[PDB]
């Protein structure tokens, strides 16, 4: 070979170096996929991260770098785009209680509670996250207090019979979203009460990240 | 003028199109080529084996020396690969790491990339600096990016999610033309040898032709019962296959504005995710979702290869211009080189 | 003819026949298939000092059919069991350092995410290459020669120290605060896989090396020419048996658990 | 682009001189860089080569030991230490960026190099050295080479340099291969041993010394260079 | 409602221009490709295998 290759061959050997070390960098990251019918939540909880296409944000919490991912202005077939997002490494679904008597503007016969259920459970029973952990965010307590305090939650589950209380409609909304998924033994569901301290969300976040970090190395190990 | 009038207005013109062409549908492709000799059993070696992508490969061009190739893979970054001493020559840092999308201009000269991100990159290769920098960024889409293709120096058409098509200028940076016809989100295009016009296949079992100067539409063809996900112009300019998730490709002619045959098997029931045709168009190879890659005959219909090399299911396919040889990507990270 | 001797004879053939083409396979997936990861490079490592043990044992298995004779050099004498010796120690590190990794990614997985990498990896897979080549020093330096033999008490003791103790010490406690772990957290989840595997991997460990070091420490405290030394020497060619029968059942033990890796080798095939 | 030298001027025989060099304009760590020596009346040399990293670094079997070449990637530097000059060592040093990939142009920018006053391979042969032409008529140089430059891979590895009175040369073509920013006038023809270069219309820009290089191997070797007078 | 007219409006002239191109017969058109296929097998490398010595990718 002539010289020409070989500086060929030296810049090759250059650049899957670069590759490997952007690699290793890119790695230690933790990737978070944010998903939500409507705009229940995704504001707020994009405020409290950081303190057109996808959008991306980057920082570090506990010498913990987060990869923020959004698709809420993606207004096309999910079906055709959501295996890109097969290698993500937690995916928050944020949905608003308040909207339990709430209904879309599209439809006035369909509510927004319901169409937030399908879209869950839609998400949990895809083929491409079946070992993607699913945390799920519940925004607005005080508003639902107030909604629950001036009309029943029976309005929207019939099949609801208890008590007009803030702790036991939480509990039954956590039950309910967490029977439709499917995958108990693999898929484990994250539920936290989200608040105006965004110290306690993340640090819930950082909690949940290192859980499903941990999860993840005993599974690829082959001990859990 | 009433709603249901222009509903049943539009019945009607559907129901004399397809009269037309079950009318003039005198013969078939299967019969007519059924005394020309078959085409028998193809076997294929890896002879380069592309290695570097830490991420699910996503597309990939050739260019016109049939020897330099791009790639783009979740990992957000292009690669230059080179077939013969299968080294990189460019390594393009990209700033959206979700590309499913890239082109390469005919003159070596430039290189697109997009993907989730409605804004599509062009990059310049042949700068005076010597390294690869961002030459625009093209904005006003509101879906993510399909494909894109180039037609010169200056102009280059491409499909968004949203169910339009457009053709930028690169001196001007904005739309020069639009294509608002399709109904679906678009998914596959496929440019024409005479560059005049382009075939863009979309989700909603349809594939239109267009023409890059007069604008609008020429024929429509919904031969496909599912998302139509790959599209490749024929070399002779007068056809072009089309490939969709019912594991079925199918030719459709422009001057006949019928489907000729079926390519389809019992055992083959996943989705198509790239088709293409060789120098000759002889042969249709098609990649399918079972980790296989099928090699059909185009006037025979039969199995003529089978390509099991890949891991992963296979995403991007590309013929060399001079039919030497053909690559495939998969999101196994790993480009294989088949002849 | 004795008993002892056709069952370590059995159990060596066993060993060999199970260990080598699965050893084989294992390694082969792991190198040309999978991807370069860090426990990709503890199986790796591990496969072949499998490999390498199971083609040592042929040469055990012709020297038991020789019936203690052994025409050839003191070089080989002195090579082939200091080379059964490295093996068995680099096997043993290995899984000493796999345990206290699966120990670190649970007790500091933040560190881990933001240092654990493969340049880690093979740094610490080469001192402990380092230390059981130091490690096997002694084997190759006291060995003499028709009987292939040494002719001592402080080797046992830290043969005992650093392969059998702390090893041991160190992979039950890794095991149980992982158990603990993953049975006391704010999302502990209900199971029994984790804490069955850990057990029978540790009762493998102890089944395999316990008889092993028994017999060398009874070896110092027991007269060879009384019957009871006679019948210790015997059934020590029983126990380095089942101590080498660990080099075949650490593969199915340790790499194909991984469904990823299951998968893979079914692929493969 | 610019590369700025420093460090010429007069020096003892048996002293030590730091040649320093600053590059702009484009990325330092991209591209290798090659140290060209140009005595008085006289043709080009090569002198040493460094690529990208440190991570491959040639001299000449002439100056193998006395001369140590070096690069700063943060600063964007290039320094140059020699040491035992000789009496033969004044000359003028210029350095030159190099890049080698499927259609590139390596030595297309040089420097413009700083003096320095003290006190078996193959080499390129020129059987002309001044051809006078009269403004009209066509130019075509021909050269002869010892050994067949055409490697099993087919690329020929002929470099044409123009170098003015007063300026730096200008590199014309780098492989029949055209290079950029000059004319469609100049062509190459030839087979792998003789090599022909042609002008198609010769201007009053065109005038200077033609130098051929070869790049078959590391040390290279300048040929004598033809002059054209107008 | 005015949108939705004039969409199903556009919609309408669009499959009546279509409407309105020329057809050929197939049979000629498969013919037509069939001959192409012909003349062209002899310049595909993919569909006849080449030799290692005209092959660039033979090691
Ligand atoms: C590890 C190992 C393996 C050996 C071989 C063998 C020996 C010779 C030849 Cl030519 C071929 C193979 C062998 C394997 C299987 C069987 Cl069935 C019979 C022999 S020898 C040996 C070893 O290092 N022994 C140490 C300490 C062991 C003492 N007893 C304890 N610790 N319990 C030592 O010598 O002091």
């Amino acid at each position: 070979l002539s010289a020409e290759d070989k500086a060929a061959v030296e810049r090759s050997k250059m650049i899957d170096r670069n590759l490997r070390e952007d690699g290793e960098k890119a790695a230690r990251e933790v990737k978070l996929l944010l998903l939500g019918a409507g705009e229940s939540g995704k504001s707020t909880i994009v405020k409290q991260m950081k303190i057109t296409g996808i959008v991306e944000t980057h920082f570090t919490f506990k010498d913990l770098h987060f990869k923020m991912f959004d698709v809420g202005a993606q207004r096309s077939e999910r079906k055709k785009w959501i295996h890109c997002f097969e290698g993500v490494t937690a995916i928050i679904f944020c949905v608003a209680l308040s909207d339990y008597d709430l209904v879309l503007a599209e439809d006035e016969e369909m509510n927004r509670m319901h169409e937030s259920m399908k879209l869950f459970d839609s998400i949990c029973n895809n083929k491409w996250f079946t070992d993607t952990s699913i945390i799920l965010f519940l925004n607005k307590k005080d508003l639902f207090e107030e909604k629950i305090k001036k009309s029943p939650l029976t309005i929207c589950y019939p099949e609801y019979a208890g008590s007009n209380t803030y702790e036991e409609a939480a509990a039954y909304i956590q039950c309910q979203f967490e029977d439709l998924n499917k995958r108990k033994d693999t898929k484990e569901i994250y539920t936290h009460f989200t608040c105006s301290t965004d110290t306690k969300n993340v640090q819930f976040v950082f909690d949940a990240v290192t859980d499903v970090i941990i999860k993840n190395n005993l599974k690829d190990c082959g001990l859990f | 003028s009433e709603l249901d009038q222009l509903r049943q207005e539009a019945e009607q013109l559907k129901n004399q199109i397809r009269d037309a062409r079950k009318a003039c549908a005198d013969a078939t492709l299967s019969q007519i080529t059924n005394n020309i000799d078959p085409v028998g059993r193809i076997q294929m070696r890896t002879r380069r084996t592309l290695r570097g992508h830490l991420a699910k490969i996503y597309a990939m061009h050739w260019g016109t020396d049939s020897r330099l190739l791009v790639s783009a893979s979740q990992d957000g970054k292009l690669i230059i690969w080179d077939s013969y001493t299968t080294n990189k020559v460019h390594a393009i840092p990209l700033r959206s790491s979700w590309v499913m999308t890239c082109a390469y201009a005919p003159s070596g000269n430039y290189v697109a990339c997009g993907g989730l991100d409605n804004i599509c990159s062009i990059y310049n290769l042949k700068t005076r600096e010597g390294n690869v920098r961002v030459s625009r960024e093209l904005a006003g889409h509101t879906g993510y990016l399909s494909c894109c293709r180039f037609l010169d120096d200056n102009q280059i058409v491409t499909s968004s999610g949203d169910t339009t098509c457009a053709l930028w200028d690169i001196e001007t940076g904005q739309q020069t033309t639009t294509f608002t016809g399709h109904t679906g989100d678009v998914m596959s295009l496929s440019l024409a040898p005479d560059t005049r016009l382009f075939v863009s296949g979309a989700c909603d079992a349809s594939a239109k032709l267009w023409d890059v100067r007069e604008g609008m539409c020429r024929q429509t063809f919904t031969g496909h019962e599912s998302d139509i996900n790959a599209i490749c112009f024929f070399p002779n300019g007068n056809a072009f296959a089309t490939g969709s998730d019912d594991a079925t490709c199918r030719l459709f002619d422009l001057r006949a504005d019928q489907e000729l045959m079926t390519y389809s098997h019992d055992n083959i029931i996943c989705g198509i995710t790239s088709v293409s045709f060789s120098k000759s168009g002889r042969l249709l190879l098609a990649g399918y979702d079972d980790f296989n890659c099928n090699v059909w005959d185009a006037l025979k219909a039969d199995r003529a290869g089978v390509l099991a090399g890949h891991d992963n299911r296979v995403s991007c396919l590309g013929v060399t211009d001079d039919g030497m040889a053909v690559a495939t990507g998969s999101w196994d990270s790993f480009l294989k080189i088949w002849n | 003819n004795e008993p002892p001797v056709i069952l370590s004879m059995v159990i060596l053939s066993l060993t060999f026949l199970l260990g080598l083409p699965g050893n084989g396979l294992v390694l082969w997936v792991a190198g040309l298939k999978m991807q370069r990861t860090v426990n990709t490079i503890w199986f790796l490592h591990l496969t072949l000092a499998d490999l390498l043990c199971c083609l040592s044992l042929p040469f055990s298995l012709a020297h038991l059919a020789l019936q203690g004779q052994w025409p050839y050099g003191r070089f080989l004498c002195k090579l082939i069991p200091s080379i059964i010796v490295l093996n068995m120690f680099a096997s043993v590190f290995l899984l000493t350092a796999i345990s206290l990794d699966r120990c670190l990614v649970v007790f500091k997985p933040i560190w881990c995410q933001n240092h654990r990498n493969v340049g880690m990896a093979c740094s610490i897979c080469g001192c402990i290459w380092v230390v059981a080549f130091v490690m096997c020093i002694p084997v190759f330096v006291y060995r003499e020669i028709n009987r292939c033999g040494y002719k001592l008490v402080a080797i046992t003791i830290t043969r005992l120290v650093v392969g059998f103790l702390l090893p041991s010490v160190i992979m039950i406690a890794c095991y149980s605060f992982i158990v603990f772990r993953m049975q006391r957290g704010r999302f502990a989840k209900s199971q029994s896989k984790t804490f069955r595997v850990a057990v029978v991997v540790v009762a493998v460990f102890l089944v395999c090396w316990t008889p092993y070091h028994i017999f060398g420490v009874l070896s110092l405290l027991t007269d060879p020419e009384t019957p009871l030394g006679k019948t210790l020497m015997s059934w020590d060619h029983v126990c380095i048996a089942l101590a080498s029968a660990n080099s075949c059942f650490n593969p199915f033990l340790y790499a194909l658990l991984g469904k990823d890796f299951r998968k893979k080798a079914r692929q493969s095939i | 682009v610019q590369l700025v030298e420093s460090g010429g001027g007069l020096v003892q025989p048996g002293g030590s001189r730091k040649l320093s060099c600053s590059a702009s304009g484009f990325a330092f760590s991209s591209f290798g860089m090659h140290w060209v020596r140009q005595a008085p009346e006289k043709g080009l040399e090569w002198v040493a080569y460094i690529s990208s990293g440190s991570g491959t670094i040639y001299y000449a079997d002439t100056v193998k030991g006395r001369f140590t070449i070096s690069r700063d990637d943060p600063k964007n530097t290039l320094f140059l230490q020699m040491t035992s000059l000789r009496s033969e060592d004044t000359a003028m040093y210029y350095c030159v960026r190099s890049i080698y990939y499927y259609g590139s142009s390596p030595f297309d920018f040089w420097g413009q190099g700083t003096t320095l006053t003290v006190s078996a391979d193959i080499v390129m042969t020129q059987a002309t050295s001044s051809v006078p032409v009269t403004p009209g008529e066509s130019v075509s140089i021909s050269c002869r080479s010892s050994k067949s430059l055409l490697h099993s891979n087919g690329n020929t590895y002929l470099y044409w340099f123009l170098q003015r009175p007063g300026q730096s040369p200008q590199l014309l073509i780098y492989r029949s291969n055209l290079a950029s920013g000059v004319p469609d006038r100049f062509s190459g023809s030839g087979s792998g041993t003789a090599f022909t270069l042609t002008i198609s219309r010769l201007e009053a820009e065109d005038v200077g010394v033609y130098y051929c290089m070869q790049h078959l191997e590391y040390p290279l070797t300048f040929g004598a260079g033809t002059k054209l007078e107008l | 409602n005015t949108a939705s007219i004039a969409q199903a409006r556009k919609l309408v002239e669009q499959l009546k221009m279509e409407a309105n191109i020329d057809r050929i017969k197939v049979s000629k058109a498969a013919a037509d490709l069939m001959a192409y296929c012909e003349a062209h097998a002899k310049e595909d490398p993919l569909l006849t295998p080449v030799p290692a010595s005209e092959n660039p990718f033979r090691e």
